[PDB]
DNA sequence: ATCAGATTCCATTCGAATCCATTCGAAAATGATTACATTCGAATCCATTCGAAGATTCCATTTGAGCCTGTTCGAAAATTCCATTTGAGTCCAACCAATGATTCCATTCATTTCCATTCAATGATTCCATTCGAATCCATTTGGAT
DNA sequence: ATCCAAATGGATTCGAATGGAATCATTGAATGGAAATGAATGGAATCATTGGTTGGACTCAAATGGAATTTTCGAACAGGCTCAAATGGAATCTTCGAATGGATTCGAATGTAATCATTTTCGAATGGATTCGAATGGAATCTGAT
């Protein structure tokens, strides 16, 4: 009787940012249904492009298209940076 | 069971005082509160609705907190915490 | 054979690329996924928990307390503007509201 | 004697609720208004506590954002007190209406 | 190359009413209304799906999206010929 | 030999099966499910198309033109709501006028 | 000199135009708006005709339910006449701000 | 040019939406609202433009902007 | 209320013109037909899990009294903003020419999909340790009356 | 400007439920060697879009004149705040009863994968049309005034 969560990420950044403080559980609860809603926003953002323009695979020029449509302002700029940085040093080795 | 008469009256004059502070409201007109369980049922039964057949397609007869949630993101509001 | 490591690793992300991937390929968005979707996504996603869980940090040591409660993570989307925008038809468990009074019900 | 004059314990507990998440609707009460209101859909039915807690949590939201809309529409016609003039113009801008 | 549903509004158009015809303008409404409501039904028919775990679409999933999607009395005529055309298929 | 015709449908089942596998709504697709779904189609066609050539000759237009398109929809209450957050091209809005507004 | 007094033959152009789908703002302003909003966000820019009718009846439409929507909240102040902080209570109420 | 948007247009589209009496300020705040709705269409809309790595903005284009907004246009196409 | 004069619909024909509907040779799908691959209707068996109830404590709910103040009614003053003329201009609108830009192929390399086969990352369980949800109590307000 | 009484924080305190690590499984990344696709890569025609130019026509910006609606201002009727007593029934605890979920299997009936060979829908012009846009003649309603 086991299911997936999000929790151990979310605490690994907690972990980051804050290295002092904790999270309750239905605080992790709350990130968790965070977590899945915004990859829910992204990816069905993403599939609509690819199929908007007749192509069969969402690669991260969609995912990135989707982030500049889903995320307001600042918040958006950051993400396709943190994004596009996680890809090219992904590409590289 | 019991049979289940004119819970809309559990909805209090109380209880909706304080929704209405907590929503800032610093004086309540007296027809309010027949108002206020006017809309609420209105509300509540139309997620249930959406609750109950999302739990009668799943072929359940037990609602779970997630059929509850589907509703919600259906209706366009979104919960979280209960996922 | 070679010792493997994560992709999550290749790209520095705590947030698991691999996973990502595995719902990417079986909540049917398309029928293929490039190889770099589920960096840039998992980057996205781990970049956002890291801005929530900053400002929500700050206001549990605002309100002197060293535990993060979904009280406090309300207080962080709703003062920051731009998630207040991103999670607007959002609601927060045990969330509670923003502490408002509009002038006109003031004492004169 | 006492006590303090009218709006003062009004601005007080403004703050008092405002400051707190807890839930106003009493529980067992609600719970109830659940099982009718689902019962009289379809019957013969089980709630998950969660699945109640999840309604009522909905529910409370729902309606503290709605008596918001209100004050600031008494507050539009000059008046400090939300009609039920005000709660029905507050649900017609928000499309749940004509 | 490429697809409309015009010849069908048409068809159903004349059927229904022997009375008119269809401009272009209004046939474009009509177009874009089959594929918004075309879009509606299959997505929550998906998620219907994806919340059970089932990996096939049935008439079942396209009813229960009916009822989620369409109000009240428009619901139950739409559940009707749906269940309808299903049976008369089969045979 | 239809699909539809063997449905009895006006509206092409064959297509919405096509349509639902290359939509991404799931890996497989039921031999029901389009025949349904193109019948909830053609019925929710069928009734907009009637309420709007009534509104069409009302006026004594021998065409339905997206004005009467939009008298349908948004006189009968339930498509009003089913469309109530789609706007149609070139569809006005219904004569209303508040009555605190009128003369005397 | 038998002429029109305050507001009705207001009411008199609202029906008319209330019984009519045409545009009512001016084509060709409206284009070169769209056009130089949209410089403003990437420059090199052509725009399909049916693309600038597509934005004229979105725009149009939203302003028209403001409209409604501002009168509603006009009439609720028990004034007749739409003031700015009408379509702002309109627009805080819709969630647009 | 968004005073192309001109004090007549804008009283007509008050007329179609049933007001009776203008605010002066309101044309002004009229504009103001437009051209954040007119914004924040093309955004998108020039979003989608962009990804097709077209230079054209297609009506389409408009027609996903306008059903990611949640105003849905009917006639266009989709 | 009628009188008793301008406008303004508001209809009943009128003549053109901008389109719908019909007919017409091809891409582009749809339907069949074996022949797989598999999904999940059928079916016991284990266990969360809810459902109901019973009990006592006291937390709020209820009900009614007095009264302060905001809602509404009214009347007056102030002005914003309706209506129309005149006159000036910028919107239609018609092809009309040229050229960027989409868009359909058609190769080749690069990428993404499989499908087993092990190797870590992960996801319940106990197993302890520690924020903090309840209490009291002083001090700092903070109101409302002299 | 000042005294009273709760009330407002918020400092300190002690049980405890709610964390956050450690330990075993095991589900699932990850690897790696072929098997399909897909995405440009140049490569070319046809499009739609811009672009001016140059007539007429509404359509638009000001300016005046006063008719009404908005704000103001003040009374007055009164509805909702604020208070305290009366006990109800919510909250809380702990317990069991068995209906219903929900993991594990084991199978026909269903949907898929090709792959052809018919059938269809799209296209794109061409021959009836339905409506746009004028023209008045009369209600139709609006209006200053008997």
């Amino acid at each position: 009787s086991r299911k997936e969560s999000y929790s151990i990420y979310v605490y690994k950044v907690l972990k980051q940012v804050h290295p002092d403080t904790g999270i309750s559980s239905k605080a992790m609860g709350i990130m968790n249904s965070f977590v899945n809603d915004i990859f829910e926003r992204i990816a069905g953002e993403a599939s609509r492009l690819a199929h908007y323009n007749k192509r069969s695979t969402i690669t991260s020029r969609e995912i990135q298209t989707a982030v500049r449509l889903l995320l307001p302002g600042e918040l958006a700029k950051h993400a396709v940076s943190e994004g596009t940085k996680a890809v090219t040093k992904y590409t590289s080795a | 069971r019991k049979v289940l008469r004119d819970n809309i009256q559990g909805i209090t004059k109380p209880a909706i005082r304080r929704l209405a502070r907590r929503g800032g409201v610093k004086r309540i007109s007296g027809l309010i509160y027949e108002e206020t369980r006017g809309v609420l049922k209105v509300f509540l039964e139309n997620v249930i609705r959406d609750a109950v057949t999302y739990t009668e397609h799943a072929k359940r007869k037990t609602v779970t907190a997630m059929d509850v949630v589907y509703a919600l993101k259906r209706q366009g509001r979104t919960l979280y915490g209960f996922g | 054979r070679a010792k493997a490591k994560t992709r999550s690793s290749r790209a520095g992300l705590q947030f698991p690329v691999g996973r990502v991937h595995r719902l990417l390929r079986k909540g049917n968005y398309s029928e293929r996924v490039g190889a770099g979707a589920p960096v840039y996504l998992a980057a996205v996603l781990e970049y956002l928990t890291a801005e929530i869980l900053e400002l929500a940090g700050n206001a549990a040591r605002d309100n002197k307390k060293t535990r993060i409660i979904p009280r406090h993570l309300q207080l962080a989307i709703r003062n920051d503007e731009e998630l207040n925008k991103l999670l607007g038809r959002v609601t927060i468990a045990q969330g509670g509201v923003l502490p408002n009074i509009q002038a006109v019900l003031l004492p004169k | 004697p006492h006590r303090y004059r009218p709006g003062t314990v009004a601005l007080r507990e403004i703050r008092r609720y405002q400051k707190s998440t807890e839930l106003l609707i009493r529980k067992l009460p609600f719970q109830r208004l659940v099982r009718e209101i689902a019962q009289d859909f379809k019957t013969d039915l089980r709630f998950q506590s969660s699945a109640v807690m999840a309604l009522q949590e909905a529910c409370e939201a729902y309606l503290v954002g709605l008596f918001e809309d209100t004050n600031l529409c008494a507050i539009h016609a000059k008046r400090v007190t939300i009609m039920p003039k005000d709660i029905q113009l507050a649900r017609r801008i928000r499309g749940e209406r004509a």
